[PDB]
């Protein structure tokens, strides 16, 4: 279904069976950077206390820095500098280790993800990456695609004044629709100092269910909408009227 | 002016036994007071106990004793062979 | 159409942080001049007119830093004793009477 | 060889503790093998302690010791610790060490 | 100039951070006040001390080895600064 | 009859806070004396004047912690003094590691 | 030999210092701490011992001791 291929088909912007109209994005690329982060002043090395043997594998042996590392407790992954080295099971972002994922049609209301197969709770599936915005280009940029017309705004704060775009460039995680029953939930996680978000589930999501995480409700305009998913207290509309940005 | 320290003699014993190893001027600091409080521990210890036995001088046995009231067993057994060692070669040379 | 934003940590989490953060490092937590403006002012109520090295205000934080930490140290002792996880006036009491302190 | 410290194989100054010694009011007279005997005791001392804070630096991949070090290193060992231990050292800072019960489960 | 409630320029989040060197986890709201009072009594103490021994020095100022004096008489030696 | 749990307790309090003489009997305490001292040197030799203040410090400094132990166990919502009430008091004041 | 110390001796003890009711692991860990005490405080009296050069050991020997280890002992020729 996904098909992922350099040559552009024929597919005018549903992003279903071609979906080869935009450019993918791997890791999402700053604009304004500038040496005025805590990256390497202070946090230098968050190096776990853990006192693994990886002389035993396959025969009594235990998955090094596990729940109980303090890293993996703390939503920070292990440096290169491990005491394991490449047996630590804390960069999942570095060594890509995503999960089973398919976009096709799943509703009338948009396009979405459903599992394959079976996912146990607590397990990466996509990272959230894109255009990193700055302050006046963020309220400049809105305002000028407000007026094109469009349905689907991949707008996410990072942080107060840090806006990530995943428009003209976005991953496999652009599909995801939204319930009332969320199965899965983000996280803010910190690898290399840079902060960084990921996708992880919640409960053991049978093979061929929705994955879909709750949004936060926000408004920017007059106008409003609704969800179409009508699980349980399926509000739709936004919590009242909020102006808070 | 003169200020006297233990810099040189710490240098000394630390390239002894770290020679590619450097110490900074607040470590270096620490340990002066660190010699210099040593040395004034052992030092009461002695004269207390000359003056509990009623002696007019401090011979290294005060020294040896002090040391063996002061520091942990170990530490005091190392340091008390090492002070004697130091008096036998002193006394033989 | 909106943007939001991605979750909230569970609380206590920042605490571990800045716990392994602070007992990582050495460098003085208290602020600098507020300490030497207040003592400045116990000094003079005790004597007036008194001028002072700034190593010995240096030295004097020193000392202060590690006397606090370690009456932390054993009132967090005394919460944990007391089957209680946030540090309370009475721990340190507790701490100070078993110390000796007046 | 001149040098008292040479005759007892010492790189500790022999003199300057037995002047510390006779300058310190500690009795009337001071026999001549104290000063040997504490010079040797000091070192022992000092050497014992730059070995764990020249480890301590190592770990830390640094050339040169920090007061950080001499503390780690003073903390750790029982005995050192045990001899300094109603003592502060400046920059010291603290061994890493959390309560089990602020561990999240 | 005159000097008045200086003991306040030890502020909420410097206690918490020295909680935090301590090991300390959640804190208690009066923790600072109590905390506060400590303070002030271990400085009056170590500063009465400084100041006795720069008086019979003769001095106006007081240097750090008066401080270090200080300390160890009260069974806190400090290493660093001397002596 | 009987008097409920916890009264004749009181009453040793008020009885042996008021007077002064030794609680332990000196015969056992002398021998313990003895054999912990044997351990040190052989063909040893004491002043009976040296093991009363070895009983006078002893039975003080046990004293001193108990009173300590008593605050732990009080400050734990406790009236029962226990092992773990010992452990933090002589933590704190340093004795224990 | 260190059981001789009774558990209501240790009782009797624990009484003058004020408290109520009492734990059975108690008398034990007393015992221990009173072991280590008693340890520590004849160990440098005999330290002293030996300095002076006598198999006897002396009050006074006690009362430096004591006197070492922070624990100064008044009634026996301070
Ligand atoms: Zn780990
Ligand atoms: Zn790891
Ligand atoms: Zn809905």
């Amino acid at each position: 279904d996904d098909f992922r291929d350099p040559q552009r088909w024929k597919e005018c912007a549903k992003q279903g069976k071609m979906p080869c109209y935009f450019d993918l994005i791997e890791e999402n690329v700053y604009l304004t950077e500038r040496k005025k982060n805590k990256s390497h002043r202070d946090i230098k090395r968050m190096q776990c206390e853990c006192t693994p043997l990886s002389k035993d594998e396959r025969a009594q042996g235990e998955i090094a820095c596990g729940e109980d590392c303090l890293n993996r407790l703390l939503m920070i992954e292990c440096s290169s500098r491990c005491p394991n080295g490449d047996y630590c099971s804390n960069r999942r972002f570095q060594r890509k280790q995503h999960a089973d994922v398919e976009v096709i049609l799943t509703e009338k209301k948009g396009w979405g993800l459903r599992a394959a197969k079976d996912l146990p709770s607590n397990t990466f599936v996509l990272e959230y990456c894109g255009e990193v915005l700055d302050h006046k280009e963020f309220k400049a940029r809105v305002k000028e695609y407000a007026r094109n017309k469009n349905i689907h705004y991949y707008f996410m704060a990072l942080k107060n004044d840090e806006i990530i775009d995943a428009t003209q460039k976005g991953n496999c995680s652009r599909f995801m629709n939204h319930s009332c029953e969320p199965n899965c939930e983000t996280q803010k996680w910190t690898v290399n100092g840079q902060l960084r978000v990921g996708f992880f589930t919640t409960k053991l999501v049978p093979s061929g269910s929705e994955l879909t995480f709750d949004y936060q409700f926000q408004r920017y305009g007059k106008e409003a909408q609704k969800c179409f998913c009508g699980s349980a207290n399926c509000r739709g509309y936004l919590g009242g009227e909020n102006r808070v940005s | 002016t003169r200020k006297e320290s233990y810099a040189i003699y710490v240098y000394k014993v630390l390239k002894q036994v770290h020679p590619d190893t450097g110490i900074s001027s607040k470590a270096m600091s620490i340990m002066n007071s660190f010699v210099n409080d040593v040395f004034e521990r052992i030092a009461g210890e002695a004269s207390r106990l000359a003056h509990y036995n009623k002696r007019s001088t401090i011979t290294s046995r005060e020294i040896q004793t002090a040391v063996r009231l002061l520091l942990p067993g170990e530490l005091a057994k190392h340091a008390v062979s090492e002070g004697t060692k130091a008096v036998t070669k002193y006394t033989s040379a | 159409g909106g943007v939001m934003k991605p979750h909230r940590y569970r609380p206590g989490t920042v605490a571990l942080r800045e716990i392994r953060r602070y007992q990582k490092s050495t460098e003085l937590l208290i602020r600098k001049l507020p300490f030497q403006r207040l003592v400045r002012e116990i000094a003079q109520d005790f004597k007036t007119d008194l001028r002072f090295q700034s190593s010995a205000v240096m030295a004097l934080q020193e000392a202060s830093e590690a006397y606090l930490v370690a009456l932390f140290e054993d009132t967090n002792l005394c919460a944990i004793h007391a089957k209680r996880v946030t540090i309370m006036p009475k721990d340190i009491q507790l701490a100070r009477r078993i110390r000796g302190e007046r | 060889a001149k040098t008292r410290s040479s005759r007892a194989g010492l790189q500790f100054p022999v003199g300057r503790v037995h002047r510390l010694l006779r300058k310190g009011n500690y009795a009337e007279r001071v026999g001549a093998g104290a000063p040997v005997y504490l010079a040797a005791v000091l070192e022992y001392l000092t050497a014992e302690i730059l070995e764990l804070a020249g480890n301590a630096a190592r770990d830390n991949k640094k050339t040169r010791i920090i007061p950080r070090h001499l503390q780690l290193a003073v903390r750790n060992d029982e005995e050192l610790n045990k001899l300094l231990g109603r003592v502060t050292i400046a920059q010291g800072g603290v061994l890493p060490n959390i309560q089990s019960v602020l561990l999240p489960k | 100039k005159v000097l008045r409630d200086n003991i306040q320029g030890i502020t909420k989040p410097a206690i918490r951070r020295l909680a935090r060197r301590g090991g300390v986890k959640r804190i208690s709201g009066l923790i600072y006040e109590e905390t506060r009072g400590v303070l002030k009594v271990f400085l009056e103490n170590v500063i009465r001390d400084a100041v006795t021994y720069t008086e019979h020095a003769k001095r106006k100022t007081v240097t750090a080895m008066d401080v270090v004096y200080a300390l160890k008489r009260q069974g806190r030696t400090l290493y660093g600064f001397g002596g």
